[PDB]
RNA sequence: UGUGAAUUAAAAGUAAAAAUCCGAUAAUAAUGGAAUGAUAAAAGCUAUUUAAGGUAAGAUUAAUAAAUUUAAUCCCGAGAAUAGAAACUCUUGAAGAAGUAAAUUAUCUACCCGUCUUGAAACACGGACCAAGGAGUCUAACAUGGAUGCGAAUGA
RNA sequence: AUAAACAUACUUUGAAUCGGCCAAGUCUGGUAAGCAGGACUGGCGAUGCGGGAUGAACCGAACGUCGAGAUAAAGUGCCAAA
RNA sequence: AAAAUGAAGACAUUUUAACGAGUAAGGAAACGAAAUGGCGUAAGGACAACAAAAGUAGUAAAGAUUUAAAGUAAUUUAGAU
């Protein structure tokens, strides 16, 4: 009857050790090239980050034809909604072109894990069905090879090859209320405003948004 | 529920149990040792305040806490000379 | 204020890459200095961002935060007029404790918001090169005043009440 | 047993400008005017129904007793709730005689079902009796 | 407010190239056009029989039929909420072959020179080459080590303001 | 608020048959059970098209079941429509399912030698579906769709509806 | 003769104590609550077994070291198997509880309705008040569409 | 690359409407106009809510009936919550 | 909207998810998983104590004035005079 389910639950652990020695071991091999650099007297050009976080800060209100359909096209359809967006030139350049109305930046491994653990959701039969369990998961994303939240945590994190239908499947998260800047959110972070990229400060933003 | 969705929560859990002790007994055995090296110094202290008394004053008043061997004593001056030519190599690349 | 060590380099056809561009930039956060860093190289060297990378962009603390200095802040900041160039003094103990009073005594005695003001260079001169009248009374070796009408100091918010009882009294202090 | 019945609104919705006018009276108009200042849900004047305010299913239509109404004009009528005296109760219609009354009240005390106007139309029972 | 004449506003749309007047080349007749191609109508104001419409300069066609001495291109026009279907006949004097799929026939001969091989490959046994990659936007940079010897390092500072008088 | 393309409106599929025929409801019934038990696409099909109106539900007529079976000898014609009678050409024999027969076209299939069945018992003998041939007919025979457009149109004309001095 | 930014020697120091500043962060936790609920067993938690594992960091020692370097033996130990436990108090109410209604008071809140108009609370028009009457109906031709009967016929 | 199955393609029948007004890192006539007329977009009309004391258009944000919490524009001597 | 169930329960079925501003204008009736749901006025044809006396009514109709209850509302219900 149910002895697959011990075999479901071994499994899991025997991906969680998998995944979580991917990202240990590609963070360790940074360090050690750092540590070489500085004894060779080199340089070392960290890599460029791979995965955005974009929120949608201003409301549905006046915006241009041009600026509204992007924003469709990254499912940023409400104010205060977070998704994952691929790096690469054509995605850079339309969150540039959306720039007044979103704010994003580079998000850690842990943002990435409360995220998914607490707002996290599937699209299932058109359903919006938060996760609760990952025989959920795997019947929504088995053939693409991810079973487990974790794996769905480590894909997303690592941009793998199932990304987009990985990424494709999670609905946007609905994140609460916090004091989004400085001065306003009418001007760039950089001028102690709102909007823009953060670079790596999104993650003080998504602490108090999550 | 994050055992249900995650088992590896169980496993990981018990790490940061034994992480959580290990570090609480290593600060607790460091403070031991700190707590001795502040009484040796407090001692080097009222012993070359005689200098109110009455004037140059000992070099070595400081005693030794703990007991190393000759190997780690070589390896400490070793080490020292890496601390200084790093803050010196450091700190002429901001100096333009 | 924070300082920052920023470095990049170009890698396209105009650029050699093997030539360094260096910076120590004030920012508030480092996202801000990264900002400053690229328009110097843009507004400088046709370099932009686009075409090239980013090596190393560290926070650069004050050695000995506990030795009083005398800066000397040169700028160059733009007026309804045009642009000038300043070289004003400050006495702080930290690089980046100076740069927020120049900020701040800017934007008072010019009106000048920080949009228009370019850090050329920050020093550290002599006591006697220090040339701001004010200044210059506070960096001799006997300087002594007595602070008179002092407002009696409250320890903390705790015991500020509204209304007090008997009467009030300031302090030779 | 018997649930909590809410009441998302106990006031009652009065025509707009039902209080300065005795023609108009306070059943319930939605306003059409183009420039009317409670269709336009003016802060102050904008209390309008809408379905949000609809109780709940389970409670809906329940007397406070905790039970619902079945209207009875004979005895025969309360055969129909003597299965369900414990969701049901009698209300005597309001044409009903008094001697037709008390054969109905007669009859629902022997099947146990409720009746809500137990003491209507009764006889001069009152002083000197 | 502009006259409806057919060539209204052409003062500069149908000027010649500087220095480009006169005839045109002799591989304007000489080019072959076969049905399906990709063209492209550019209006030769030095030709004005069958003159195309000043709307269609600038636009890619297809050829759709090849008569004796014009060549038929099919292009599509913007209604008040449509889209049509125009069938014009041109003469080659007023279209010239478009590049619109030159990338693209790169990559078709890149494919087809490898799948060439891979009936070789599968008929001898070897194990078969993979097809070239699908094309990608500006990936991010990798992680890059910069050799300590031969670097050399430029201060970038504010520059202070110099009158251009 | 929330920034959609378009607000919820009712889907225009029908999913019951229309009117209130008792046994048009029982056959709907009927097939709308056999299509969530069996989930068979040939039981779907059944079910969506005995949902559709009188007038998208067309005639066919026994030439053209004739012609449709005919390299279909031991088969079961299945059109979800009234069948009617094309007295130009004979009846072969042929067994066929259908909502209605004409008076003198089941008189015709009977006396061929085929037989005219109803939709309860072609889902006791093939409820999958197993030798059925699904049929349907023409739509665009109807005089209304001559009429529809503009007249004066260069390409596809109408046929410009007749009233006060129709030349 | 005194102070002294900085630098240098020796002692001490394996370079994790505490306090403040400066950077870095915010979340795991503990203790008190608040809003809406639930009450019963657990993919609970605990105890006993063997043992996947503990990637700076569970401990110690060794070789040596600007090491998230390599070993050794101790500990804890996830899965799984075996045994474990929750049924409560006090106050008020037919001397009127909880709720509801009406009247008054207090804080907050509230421009004249209908209409033409780009725009009316408008110094734009109609309206003193109440009752009753009061305005897309019928006939004829055509078309579309939903239900119906019959079907190369249908109606008669 | 990204998004898209209550997607996409529509077909038939028909209503109302074609007096418009405003803003602007825009333009033409004019000395100028809360003047006259245009290009692109967003609004008001058809729209309430929080802020600008008050205001058709400005700023935030668009509304089923509610409870609790972080927030937006913008504020924190009293009116007035800070 | 999608799944599940379905001759009759009942609240116009059960579960899950998204959604809910609005002038002019549209959404006729019927359609079991119902192609919007309902309230009110009058008149016509039937139904209304199932055992042969079969809806209410001089043991008090309709109307009127009020008191309370049900419904988001249109309105309905009952008490007293």
């Amino acid at each position: 009857c149910k002895a697959r389910c011990q075999a479901f639950r071994k499994e899991v652990i025997l991906r969680t050790i998998k995944n979580h020695k991917d990202i240990e071991a590609a963070k360790k091999a940074v360090y050690t090239a750092k540590k070489n650099a500085e004894i060779n007297g080199d340089l070392y050009a960290e890599a460029d980050p791979k995965l955005i976080v974009a929120i949608r800060i201003r409301g549905i209100n006046g915006v241009s034809p041009k600026i509204k359909k992007i924003l469709k096209l990254l499912r940023l359809r409400q104010i205060n909604n977070a998704v994952f967006i691929k790096a690469n030139a054509s995605t850079i350049k339309m969150l540039r072109l959306v720039d007044p109305y979103v704010t994003y930046g580079y998000p850690t491994l842990e943002t990435v894990q409360k995220l998914i653990y607490k707002r996290g959701a599937l699209k299932i039969n058109g359903n919006r069905m938060p996760i609760t369990s990952n025989c959920m998961i795997k019947k929504a994303l088995g053939d693409k090879d991810v079973v487990c939240v974790d794996d769905l945590v480590h894909e997303i994190y690592t941009v793998g090859k199932h990304f987009k239908e990985v990424n494709n499947k999670l609905a946007p998260f609905k994140l609460n209320g916090a004091k989004i800047a400085e001065k306003n959110k009418k001007i760039h972070f950089i001028l102690g405003g709102g909007f823009g990229n953060r670079e790596l400060l999104i993650n003080k933003l998504l602490a108090n948004m999550i | 529920a994050m055992v249900k969705l995650n088992p590896y929560a169980k496993i990981a859990s018990h790490k940061l149990a034994q992480v959580a002790k290990a570090q609480a007994a290593h600060k607790a055995q460091y403070a031991a040792k700190m707590e001795k090296i502040l009484a040796a110094k407090k001692e080097a202290l009222n012993q070359s305040v005689a200098k109110r008394f009455g004037v140059k004053v000992e070099n070595n008043l400081l005693k030794a806490t703990v007991k190393r061997t000759a190997k780690q004593d070589a390896y400490m001056k070793k080490y020292d000379g890496i601390v200084k030519a790093n803050a010196k190599k450091y700190a002429e690349k901001i100096g333009f | 204020m924070k300082e920052y060590y920023i470095t990049a380099r170009c890698t396209d056809k105009a650029h050699n890459p093997n030539e360094i561009f260096r910076s120590r930039v004030f920012a508030p956060n480092y996202v801000v200095a990264k900002s400053k860093f690229w328009m110097m190289l843009k507004k400088q060297h046709k370099v932009k961002k686009i075409n090239a990378e980013l090596l190393q962009c560290q926070p650069i603390f004050e050695k000995n935060p506990t030795v009083v200095k005398n800066y000397q802040i040169f700028l160059r900041y733009v007026s309804a007029g045009g642009i000038h160039n300043i070289t004003k003094q400050y006495r702080d103990v930290t690089r980046v404790g100076a740069v927020r009073q120049m900020y701040n005594d800017l934007a008072s005695q010019y009106r000048t918001r920080q949009d228009k003001i370019q850090l050329i260079s920050i020093t550290t001169v002599g006591d006697k090169a220090v040339k701001n009248p004010v200044l210059h009374q506070f960096v001799g070796h006997h300087v002594k005043f007595p602070m008179v009408h002092c407002k009696p100091v409250i320890a903390s918010k705790r015991f500020n009440l509204p209304i007090k009882a008997g009467k009030l009294t300031t302090k030779l202090c | 047993i018997k649930p909590k019945i809410v009441k998302k609104y106990t006031g009652h919705f009065k025509r707009f400008d039902s209080n300065r006018f005795l023609r108009v009276k306070a059943s319930w108009r939605v306003p059409r005017g183009i420039d009317n200042r409670l269709r336009r849900k003016f802060k102050g004047t904008n209390l309008l129904p809408k379905i949000g305010y609809g109780s709940a299913k389970a409670t809906r239509n329940m007397l406070p007793c905790g039970l619902y109404k079945f209207p009875v004009r004979n005895t025969t009528d309360l055969e129909m709730i003597m299965m369900q005296n414990r969701k049901y109760a009698a209300e005597i219609s309001h044409a009903v005689s008094a001697k037709k009354r008390q054969e109905i009240i007669q009859r629902a005390k022997i099947l146990n079902i409720r009746v809500l106007n137990a003491d209507a139309r009764i006889k001069k029972q009152e002083v000197a009796q | 407010p502009l006259s409806n004449g057919r060539n209204r506003r052409t003062r500069k749309l149908f000027k010649r190239p500087f220095r480009g007047h006169g005839l045109s080349n002799t591989s304007t007749i000489l080019h072959t056009y076969k049905v399906g191609d990709y063209v492209t109508i550019l209006c030769n104001s030095s030709i004005q029989h069958g003159l195309p419409y000043k709307a269609f300069h600038g636009k890619t066609g297809r050829v759709w039929n090849v008569n004796p001495h014009a060549i038929g291109v099919m292009v599509n026009k913007k209604v008040n909420n449509r889209i049509v279907v125009k069938r014009l006949h041109i003469s080659p004097e007023h279209i010239k072959p478009s590049g619109c799929q030159k990338d693209f026939l790169e990559r078709k001969a890149a494919v087809a020179a490898i799948r060439k091989q891979n009936i070789q490959l599968k008929k001898e046994g070897k194990p078969l080459l993979p097809l070239p990659a699908k094309r990608l936007p500006k990936q991010p940079r990798p992680a890059e080590l910069i050799k300590g010897a031969d670097i050399k390092f430029t201060t970038v500072a504010p520059l202070k303001f110099e009158e251009l008088y | 608020a929330i920034d959609l393309d378009r607000h919820h409106v009712r889907k225009h599929v029908s999913k019951t048959a229309r009117g209130n025929n008792a046994y048009m409801k029982l056959l709907v019934r009927l097939y709308g059970f056999l299509a969530r038990r069996t989930q068979s696409k040939f039981a779907k099909t059944i079910l969506h098209r005995l949902c559709l109106s009188r007038v998208n539900r067309p005639i066919v007529s026994t030439s053209k079941l004739a012609c449709l079976m005919k390299k279909h000898p031991e088969e079961t014609a299945v059109c979800v429509n009234t069948v009617t009678y094309d007295s130009r050409y004979p009846v072969p024999k042929m067994n066929v399912c259908a909502l209605k027969f004409t008076k003198t076209a089941e008189a015709a299939i009977t006396k061929a030698g085929g037989k005219c069945l109803r939709f309860d018992e072609l889902a006791l003998k093939a409820p999958t579906g197993r030798k059925t041939v699904l049929i349907r007919g023409k739509r665009n025979v109807r005089e209304a769709l001559k009429h529809f457009g503009k007249v004066c149109a260069k390409k596809n004309p109408a046929k410009q509806y007749k009233g006060k001095q129709t030349k």
